[PDB]
Protein backbone atom coordinates (compact mmCIF):
# COMPACT_ATOMS: atom_id res chain seq x y z
CA UNK A 1 0.00 0.00 0.00
CA UNK A 2 3.02 2.60 0.37
CA UNK A 3 4.44 1.56 -3.03
CA UNK A 4 1.22 1.36 -4.00
CA UNK A 5 0.91 5.24 -3.17
CA UNK A 6 5.02 6.25 -3.95
CA UNK A 7 4.02 5.36 -7.64
CA UNK A 8 0.40 6.80 -7.57
CA UNK A 9 0.72 9.80 -6.65
CA UNK A 10 4.50 9.59 -7.23
CA UNK A 11 6.48 13.07 -7.74
CA UNK A 12 4.08 14.75 -5.09
CA UNK A 13 3.62 15.14 -1.52
CA UNK A 14 0.85 11.84 -1.18
CA UNK A 15 3.42 9.67 -2.37
CA UNK A 16 5.44 9.57 0.43
CA UNK A 17 5.45 7.13 3.69
CA UNK A 18 3.84 8.33 7.00
CA UNK A 19 6.97 7.09 8.95
CA UNK A 20 9.17 9.19 6.85
CA UNK A 21 12.73 8.69 5.72
CA UNK A 22 15.51 6.80 7.27
CA UNK A 23 17.68 9.56 6.77
CA UNK A 24 15.17 11.95 8.07
CA UNK A 25 14.69 10.11 11.28
CA UNK A 26 18.09 9.57 12.01
CA UNK A 27 18.49 13.57 11.98
CA UNK A 28 15.47 15.26 12.83
CA UNK A 29 15.99 17.80 15.59
CA UNK A 30 14.37 19.56 18.67
CA UNK A 31 14.21 22.68 16.01
CA UNK A 32 12.72 20.40 13.39
CA UNK A 33 10.04 18.57 15.50
CA UNK A 34 9.36 21.92 17.25
CA UNK A 35 8.35 23.70 13.77
CA UNK A 36 6.33 20.80 13.04
CA UNK A 37 3.73 21.05 16.34
CA UNK A 38 4.19 25.35 15.79
CA UNK A 39 3.57 25.46 12.41
CA UNK A 40 0.44 22.97 12.10
CA UNK A 41 -1.32 22.17 15.38
CA UNK A 42 -3.17 25.08 15.40
CA UNK A 43 -6.98 25.64 16.56
CA UNK A 44 -8.53 26.43 13.15
CA UNK A 45 -7.63 22.80 12.52
CA UNK A 46 -7.89 21.17 15.24
CA UNK A 47 -11.33 19.31 16.33
CA UNK A 48 -12.10 18.56 19.93
CA UNK A 49 -14.63 15.96 19.27
CA UNK A 50 -16.24 13.43 22.46
CA UNK A 51 -18.86 11.43 22.71
CA UNK A 52 -20.73 9.57 25.83
CA UNK A 53 -22.53 10.97 28.94
CA UNK A 54 -21.29 14.51 28.70
CA UNK A 55 -23.20 17.18 28.59
CA UNK A 56 -22.18 19.64 25.67
CA UNK A 57 -22.37 22.91 27.64
CA UNK A 58 -19.91 21.37 30.16
CA UNK A 59 -17.53 20.14 27.43
CA UNK A 60 -17.37 23.44 25.60
CA UNK A 61 -16.71 25.15 29.29
CA UNK A 62 -13.26 23.38 29.41
CA UNK A 63 -12.15 24.40 25.93
CA UNK A 64 -12.96 27.54 26.56
CA UNK A 65 -10.44 27.44 29.32
CA UNK A 66 -7.44 25.51 27.94
CA UNK A 67 -7.56 25.91 24.53
CA UNK A 68 -6.95 29.48 24.70
CA UNK A 69 -4.37 30.98 22.65
CA UNK A 70 -5.85 33.77 20.81
CA UNK A 71 -5.47 35.51 17.26
CA UNK A 72 -4.20 38.85 16.12
CA UNK A 73 -3.57 38.37 12.11
CA UNK A 74 -5.93 36.74 9.35
CA UNK A 75 -2.39 35.00 8.66
CA UNK A 76 -4.12 32.23 11.59
CA UNK A 77 -7.40 32.08 10.95
CA UNK A 78 -6.51 30.88 7.51
CA UNK A 79 -6.00 27.34 6.43
CA UNK A 80 -3.35 26.41 4.39
CA UNK A 81 -4.75 25.31 0.64
CA UNK A 82 -2.62 22.41 -0.31
CA UNK A 83 -1.00 21.69 -3.74
CA UNK A 84 -2.55 19.13 -5.90
CA UNK A 85 -1.19 15.72 -6.20
CA UNK A 86 -1.07 14.65 -9.66
CA UNK A 87 -2.34 10.85 -10.69
CA UNK A 88 -0.05 8.90 -13.01
CA UNK A 89 -0.87 5.60 -14.23
CA UNK A 90 2.18 2.99 -13.37
CA UNK A 91 3.45 0.51 -11.81
CA UNK A 92 6.27 -0.43 -9.49
CA UNK A 93 7.62 -4.28 -9.26
CA UNK A 94 9.79 -5.35 -6.37
CA UNK A 95 10.52 -8.66 -6.57
CA UNK A 96 12.13 -11.72 -4.21
CA UNK A 97 11.08 -15.12 -5.51
CA UNK A 98 12.06 -16.15 -1.68
CA UNK A 99 9.07 -14.63 0.10
CA UNK A 100 5.99 -17.10 0.05
CA UNK A 101 3.10 -14.96 -1.08
CA UNK A 102 2.79 -12.35 -3.73
CA UNK A 103 0.79 -9.20 -3.22
CA UNK A 104 -0.61 -7.00 -5.46
CA UNK A 105 -2.45 -4.01 -5.23
CA UNK A 106 -4.59 -1.96 -8.61
CA UNK A 107 -6.21 1.25 -8.47
CA UNK A 108 -7.66 4.55 -10.10
CA UNK A 109 -8.04 7.80 -8.97
CA UNK A 110 -10.11 8.44 -6.37
CA UNK A 111 -12.72 11.35 -6.54
CA UNK A 112 -12.00 13.15 -3.08
CA UNK A 113 -13.85 13.35 0.26
CA UNK A 114 -16.38 15.83 -1.08
CA UNK A 115 -17.86 13.83 -3.91
CA UNK A 116 -21.72 12.38 -3.59
CA UNK A 117 -20.22 9.78 -5.95
CA UNK A 118 -18.05 8.38 -3.37
CA UNK A 119 -21.74 6.92 -1.88
CA UNK A 120 -21.79 5.02 -5.11
CA UNK A 121 -18.53 4.14 -5.03
CA UNK A 122 -18.70 2.41 -1.43
CA UNK A 123 -22.08 0.54 -3.06
CA UNK A 124 -19.77 -1.19 -5.74
CA UNK A 125 -17.29 -1.97 -3.48
CA UNK A 126 -19.69 -4.01 -1.67
CA UNK A 127 -20.97 -6.05 -4.36
CA UNK A 128 -16.98 -7.21 -4.86
CA UNK A 129 -16.35 -7.13 -1.16
CA UNK A 130 -13.64 -9.18 0.55
CA UNK A 131 -12.80 -12.77 1.16
CA UNK A 132 -10.44 -14.56 2.82
CA UNK A 133 -9.39 -18.47 3.54
CA UNK A 134 -11.15 -18.68 6.96
CA UNK A 135 -14.29 -17.46 5.53
CA UNK A 136 -16.89 -19.67 6.66
CA UNK A 137 -19.30 -18.76 3.82
CA UNK A 138 -17.72 -20.93 1.27
CA UNK A 139 -18.09 -21.26 -2.91
CA UNK A 140 -21.49 -20.46 -1.74
CA UNK A 141 -20.63 -16.73 -0.82
CA UNK A 142 -22.59 -14.26 -3.21
CA UNK A 143 -19.15 -12.02 -3.85
CA UNK A 144 -18.76 -13.59 -8.30
CA UNK A 145 -14.99 -12.93 -7.14
CA UNK A 146 -14.98 -14.54 -3.78
CA UNK A 147 -16.65 -17.52 -5.09
CA UNK A 148 -14.21 -17.98 -8.33
CA UNK A 149 -11.64 -17.27 -5.30
CA UNK B 1 3.68 -6.98 -74.44
CA UNK B 2 2.46 -5.68 -71.22
CA UNK B 3 -0.99 -4.39 -71.85
CA UNK B 4 -1.59 -4.09 -67.89
CA UNK B 5 1.25 -1.92 -67.92
CA UNK B 6 -0.89 1.42 -67.28
CA UNK B 7 -3.21 -0.03 -64.45
CA UNK B 8 -0.59 -1.80 -63.19
CA UNK B 9 1.55 1.75 -62.56
CA UNK B 10 -1.91 2.90 -61.12
CA UNK B 11 -1.68 0.74 -58.29
CA UNK B 12 1.79 1.32 -57.31
CA UNK B 13 1.45 4.75 -57.32
CA UNK B 14 -1.94 3.90 -55.08
CA UNK B 15 0.32 0.97 -53.47
CA UNK B 16 3.16 4.06 -52.19
CA UNK B 17 0.51 6.08 -50.70
CA UNK B 18 -1.15 3.60 -48.30
CA UNK B 19 2.39 1.79 -47.86
CA UNK B 20 3.31 5.34 -46.41
CA UNK B 21 1.59 6.20 -44.40
CA UNK B 22 0.02 2.87 -42.96
CA UNK B 23 3.77 1.86 -42.08
CA UNK B 24 4.13 5.06 -40.29
CA UNK B 25 0.87 4.88 -38.20
CA UNK B 26 2.07 1.10 -37.23
CA UNK B 27 5.39 2.73 -36.10
CA UNK B 28 4.03 4.68 -33.69
CA UNK B 29 1.13 1.92 -31.88
CA UNK B 30 4.50 -0.36 -32.25
CA UNK B 31 6.69 2.54 -30.22
CA UNK B 32 2.96 3.35 -28.24
CA UNK B 33 3.03 -0.19 -26.40
CA UNK B 34 7.01 -0.33 -26.41
CA UNK B 35 7.56 2.70 -24.42
CA UNK B 36 6.44 0.99 -21.12
CA UNK B 37 9.76 -1.29 -21.52
CA UNK B 38 11.87 1.71 -23.23
CA UNK B 39 11.07 4.37 -20.02
CA UNK B 40 11.84 1.33 -17.40
CA UNK B 41 13.56 1.91 -14.82
CA UNK B 42 15.57 -0.83 -12.24
CA UNK B 43 17.12 -0.69 -9.33
CA UNK B 44 19.22 -3.11 -7.43
CA UNK B 45 18.08 -2.56 -3.38
CA UNK B 46 20.12 -5.86 -1.35
CA UNK B 47 18.82 -6.18 2.20
CA UNK B 48 20.17 -4.04 5.17
C1 LIG C 1 -2.91 0.09 -71.02
C2 LIG C 1 -4.21 -0.57 -71.27
C3 LIG C 1 -5.17 -0.02 -70.24
C4 LIG C 1 -6.55 -0.66 -70.44
C5 LIG C 1 -7.50 -0.34 -69.30
C6 LIG C 1 -8.06 1.07 -69.34
C7 LIG C 1 -8.64 1.42 -67.99
C8 LIG C 1 -7.57 1.64 -66.91
O1 LIG C 1 -8.22 2.02 -65.67
C9 LIG C 1 -8.48 1.06 -64.67
O2 LIG C 1 -9.11 -0.14 -65.28
C10 LIG C 1 -9.43 -1.20 -64.30
C11 LIG C 1 -10.05 -2.40 -65.06
O3 LIG C 1 -9.53 -3.66 -64.65
C12 LIG C 1 -10.38 -0.63 -63.18
O4 LIG C 1 -10.69 -1.66 -62.21
C13 LIG C 1 -9.72 0.60 -62.50
O5 LIG C 1 -10.57 1.13 -61.48
C14 LIG C 1 -9.42 1.67 -63.56
O6 LIG C 1 -8.82 2.80 -62.94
Amino acid sequence: FDYLHATAFQGTALARTVEGTTENIKHLTRADLASYIDTHFKAPRMVLAAAGGISHKELVDAARQHFSGVSFTYKEDAVPILPRCRFTGSEIRARDDALPVAHVALAVEGPGWADPDNVVLHVANAIIGRYDRTFGGGKHLSSRLAALA
Amino acid sequence: AEPEHDQRKRMGLKMLLISALLTSLLYYMKRHKWSVLKSRKMAYRPPK
